[PDB]
RNA sequence: UAAACGAUGCCUACGCUGUUGUGGUUAUGAGCACGGCAGAAGAGAAAUCUAGUAGGGCUUUGGGGAGAGUACGCGCGCAA
């Protein structure tokens, strides 16, 4: 339904008029270090980013994974 | 309302300053808000050097030089033309100016 | 650790010799985590090996994830550097802009020949700073070359490297294309084509290529 | 495309104690909806009140100088006696180009440039 | 003052992208392209838009005019490219080079014939 | 000096606010402690660790995804178990979920607690 | 007589194509740049009703040139509304203009209960405050069968949005009907936003659907050079 | 008595970055006290920011223009 996007960086909802919001994805690596069809997928607001701050916290959280 | 964030002047962390005299029309102006020209002028004139180069007794002559600072209250300044009238952006741009001779 | 594909010994040297790894004297919060030590000589910062090969895989990761690659948009709006992309996006069937971008090009559907962007890649982003904050009205990741100078808000990816010389901005591009390749399949080994490929995109002066050309006729 | 019968439209429904302006904006519609490219109304006088005003509407096109304003422009004046004094009317309308030469000039203006499209 | 306006330079534009292999050094092979292709009704515009086009066609068979992309002359700079320098960094595997990247070749185990720099 | 229980509060909202998962609280007493392993209880915070410096005390804390806010009321009115719903209405946003403490002779209870105990008490603070 | 709508961006693709519904589109935070994307979906069910109309007016030498303001709302009594401005020389031309603001402006509008879950939700869920410029309004959830206790101009709103029983309170100047009606809307948008207790639980995690449909998006590209 | 003005009360908090000063101290990496400057984010009717966040404590003080900081009484002062 039309209320259940949250973020994942900031814990929040994101509201349907956020312009600057993104939905970022990316492949998984393979064996041998090539690529496969899976993806791993982040949904981001726009607080985050007018600060600048979304550049460290990505770093942390693929570390994390 | 408030034209300038510093009040047009230099003062800051004190109470009070000395008073300096206007060149142009003697008024008091404080030290830290008058407008300051540099000057360093020849004794001689530049159309006189190569008289001098036949009229000295000496080998070589070195020209004496004279130097002043010259003090002014706003109104002298602008109407003198120091200084003058700029745009709302332009009044922030701050640029030392030349030693005049 | 992360999942990288291996480093091979005359891909380490190459980048040396391109001076991938003299940054500026200035340093930035944001950046301090790339850099080890300074010169004593010189006050340049010198930029962590390891750091930027993880940099770099990460980035070719997230370009394998973007379907039909014309979606995928490469900016860099400067001579000295320009002809990198125009090879780059052909490796990887990317689409590209060359000279001023824009401003409104993404934002604005009266202005033709730009695709709605899935992924925006920019070089030296002092420059194309309307690329950066033009993305952020349309949902795009952006993906940037940076350098210990400069700071950015909305850059996702930030892979460290001098951007301030011919010599560096080659060896970048070159291996990236490389590495997305790679990870598709499309070649067996990354030492494959080095001095080939690497020399391609060196920007070179309209002076030096006349006498290229006479060299190579008395060659020929 | 006629001025001067649009003229007596208007003029008829100034006597009808009609307003300026719902008489104007009908007879520009009436101009566009016949197929003139533009057109250009002025009504001056004693209008409402003792201090006489003009007031004048633009649409579209209209050409002003030179040899393609004697052939593409057409023009009508007109007024009206009422109580207070004389109203008076100018209406200008801009043909449009007409490859049989009917209701406007075969060649188009001089100083339009067209290039051909390519096989 | 002798500036030729914005058809006229416009139209001498789009003519050099559209048909450029069609045209010469030539004012009068260039005249006479634009009296067959172009829709121009008055010789003193075609005359203009010629002596404009003549004026680039110079400045463009000269390696080119930034903002006027011609295939042609990609073609010649992809040719002059495909001359490929033969220069190289390539063949300079030995190497010196500063303490701190001596450390970050140790700290990464970097095989190499690299030198400390002796400065 | 500033009051104790309200540094608390505004040292976690501005945290809260700035994004950070973690902070170090400078001043603590007795009902500091108390006050924050209410929070825990409800499961708004989730991390306590408290510093024994001989200073005075501090605390360190890891922040929940849940808080939106917390406050402390200054003086701490008294209140019959008549006069509760009447802060609660000013104080909650909605009849369905946060909570307001309370200080008592049974320690420090929430305002469905005190319908079950049947005691008034001493305003102390709230969080949603 | 009527014009055949061609999509000018990817997404007004997917919307024509039919491979997408409108929870979707709000869901995951997608940019609206087309107002067709709105009508496709709500044509059938759209009311309007007009807040405001001002005259504004510029000193020239010439005299006062002038032109007519306009403020609108779009609601369906659901789920959904959007607030619209515009300004043109004519009122019919003003009021065309506004209908596009308000359509790319269009928001989902959550609703909960004031006690029990028993029945179907009707309030707000939650208390909240919305701002613009000097003025200020609060919400407050209502038990069933209250009605909207609101002033003029935000009790229209409501009523659109689709919100049956409401207590309300506002701060400052009033009479300024845009500034009124902005911060209305916040204020419910403010309360569906709140981060309920269960929200953490509730998450759910899925790829864009712009990237999900590549493929098909990408045979589009070839079937419309071929 | 002053446009006795940074027209911004006093203690005490929580708070982003870069740069430049003054005085001590230094594992030479930095700190502590007192400043200047430039952005940011929030805030505000804006201009802008001693103005961000907040039921921390205590004192002064305003309530549409005028008449009026004037009349009568009182206290200080040689008078003003
Ligand atoms: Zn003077």
């Amino acid at each position: 339904n039309s209320f259940q996007r949250v973020c994942d960086f900031s814990l929040k909802p994101i509201s349907s008029q956020d312009r600057s919001s993104v939905q970022i994805n990316m492949v998984q690596l393979d064996e041998r270090g090539r690529a496969t069809k899976d993806l791993m997928i982040f949904n981001v607001s726009g607080t985050v980013r007018k600060n600048g701050k979304i550049d460290s916290m990505l770093y942390e959280r693929i570390n994390e994974m | 309302t408030k034209k300038r964030s510093n009040n047009g002047r230099s003062k800051k962390n004190r109470g009070h300053t000395r008073c300096v005299r206007c060149e142009h029309c003697s008024a008091m102006v404080p030290n830290d808000k008058a407008i300051k020209k540099f000057v360093v002028r020849s004794v001689i004139d530049a159309a006189s050097l190569d008289d001098l180069k036949i009229a000295t007794i000496y080998e070589e002559y070195e020209v004496p030089k004279s130097y002043y600072k010259l003090n002014y209250c706003v109104s002298c300044a602008v109407h003198i033309k120091l200084v003058r009238v700029r745009s709302r952006w332009e009044r922030k741009i701050r640029k030392e100016q030349r030693v005049s001779a | 650790a992360v999942r990288v594909v291996p480093l091979s010994d005359k891909v380490a040297k190459a980048m040396v010799q391109c001076c991938c790894h003299l940054g500026g004297v200035t340093s930035s919060t944001s950046l301090k985590e790339y850099i080890f030590g300074k010169r004593e000589e010189d006050k340049v910062n010198i930029i962590d090996i390891k750091k930027m090969w993880e940099k770099l895989n990460l980035a070719a990761r997230m370009i394998c994830s973007i379907p039909n690659p014309k979606d995928i948009v490469v900016v860099s709006s400067k001579d000295f550097g320009r002809k990198a992309v125009i090879k780059f996006a052909e490796s990887i069937g990317a689409t590209a802009v060359t000279g001023r971008f824009i401003p409104g090009s993404f934002s604005n559907y009266e202005i033709k020949g730009v695709r709605e962007p899935r992924l925006v890649l920019v070089s030296d982003c002092f420059a194309d700073k309307q690329v950066v904050k033009e993305a952020s009205y349309v949902n795009a990741p952006c993906i940037a070359f940076c350098n210990t100078d400069n700071d950015i808000e909305f850059v996702d990816m930030v892979i460290p490297m001098n951007n301030r010389s011919q010599s560096a901005i080659g060896a970048g591009f070159c291996i990236l294309s490389k590495l997305v390749n790679y990870m598709k399949g499309n070649i067996d080994k990354v030492e494959d084509k080095l001095r080939d490929h690497i020399e391609l995109y060196t920007y070179r002066d309209s002076d030096e290529l006349e006498q290229l050309y006479q060299e190579q006729k008395i060659e020929e | 495309l006629c001025p001067a019968i649009q003229a007596e439209f208007i003029r008829s429904k100034f006597e009808e104690n009609i307003p300026y302006r719902r008489s104007v904006v009908s007879a520009i519609k009436n101009i566009k909806s016949a197929g003139g490219q533009g057109c250009v109304i002025e009504v001056s006088g004693k209008l409402k009140g003792q201090r006489a005003r003009s007031v004048k509407t633009i649409d579209g096109k209209i050409i002003h100088a030179g040899q393609p304003k004697e052939e593409f422009m057409r023009y009508a004046t007109t007024s009206v006696l009422l109580k207070q004094g004389i109203i008076g009317i100018k209406v200008g309308i801009m043909l449009p180009q007409d490859d049989e030469g009917i209701k406007g000039p075969v060649y188009d203006m001089v100083d339009k440039i067209k290039v051909l499209p390519i096989k | 003052g002798q500036i030729k306006g914005k058809s006229v330079r416009t139209a001498s534009k789009v003519i050099v992208e559209r048909y450029f292999n069609r045209l010469t050094n030539d004012f009068y092979d260039n005249r006479n392209v634009v009296i067959d292709v172009a829709e121009i009704r008055s010789k003193k515009l075609r005359n203009k838009v010629s002596g404009c086009v003549t004026k680039l066609y110079k400045r463009v068979k000269k390696n080119g005019v930034p903002g006027l992309y011609i295939k042609e002359h990609e073609e010649e700079r992809e040719k002059k490219e495909s001359f490929i320098p033969k220069i190289s960094i390539l063949d300079e595997d030995k190497v010196e080079v500063d303490e701190v990247t001596m450390e970050m070749i140790n700290q990464y185990e970097i095989n190499g014939d690299y030198v400390l720099a002796k400065k | 000096m500033m009051d104790k229980l309200a540094n608390l509060c505004i040292t976690i909202n501005n945290a809260n606010r700035a994004q950070k998962r973690s902070v170090v609280i400078r001043r603590i007493s007795k009902v500091c402690r108390l006050f924050l392993e209410s929070m825990q209880k409800h499961g708004y915070i989730t991390d306590i660790v408290y510093i024994d410096d001989h200073r005075e005390g501090k605390a360190v804390v890891g922040l929940s995804g849940r808080l939106n806010r917390c406050g402390a009321i200054c003086p701490r009115y008294d209140v019959e178990l008549k006069d509760v719903e009447r802060y609660r209405a000013n104080l909650l946003p909605s009849r369905g979920f946060g909570h307001l403490i309370v200080t008592s002779s049974k320690g420090l209870i929430d305002h469905r607690e005190c319908i079950q105990h049947n005691t008034g008490g001493k305003i102390l603070g709230y969080f949603y | 007589e009527e014009a055949e709508w061609f999509p000018k961006t990817s997404l007004g693709k997917l919307v024509k194509a039919g491979r997408i519904t409108l929870d979707e589109i709000f869901g995951h935070s997608l940019c609206i740049r087309e107002p067709e994307i709105i009508d496709y979906f709500l044509k059938a069910t759209l009311k309007e009703e007009v807040l405001v109309i001002k005259s504004v007016q510029k000193q020239t030498k010439a005299g006062q040139k002038t032109r007519m303001k306009v403020v609108l709302a779009l609601g369906d009594h659901n789920n959904y509304i959007g607030i619209g401005s515009g300004v043109a020389r004519d009122v019919v031309s003003a009021i065309n203009a506004a209908k596009v603001v308000a359509k790319c402006s269009m928001r989902p509008i959550k609703k909960g209960f004031w006690g029990n879950e028993i029945g179907e939700a009707h309030t707000v869920p939650v208390k909240a405050l919305g701002k613009c410029g000097s003025v200020k309004v609060q919400v407050t959830p209502a038990p069933k069968g209250t009605g909207l206790v609101a002033g003029g101009v935000s009790k229209t709103i409501f009523k659109l949005a689709g919100i049956k029983d409401i207590f309300t309170s506002s701060k400052g100047q009033t009479c300024t009907t845009e500034n009124f009606a902005r911060a209305s809307l916040y204020a419910i948008t403010n309360s569906t936003n709140f981060n309920m207790p269960n929200v953490i639980e509730e998450k759910v995690v899925e790829l864009n659907p712009i990237l999900k449909n590549a493929e098909f998006l990408i045979e589009q590209e070839q079937r419309d050079l071929r």
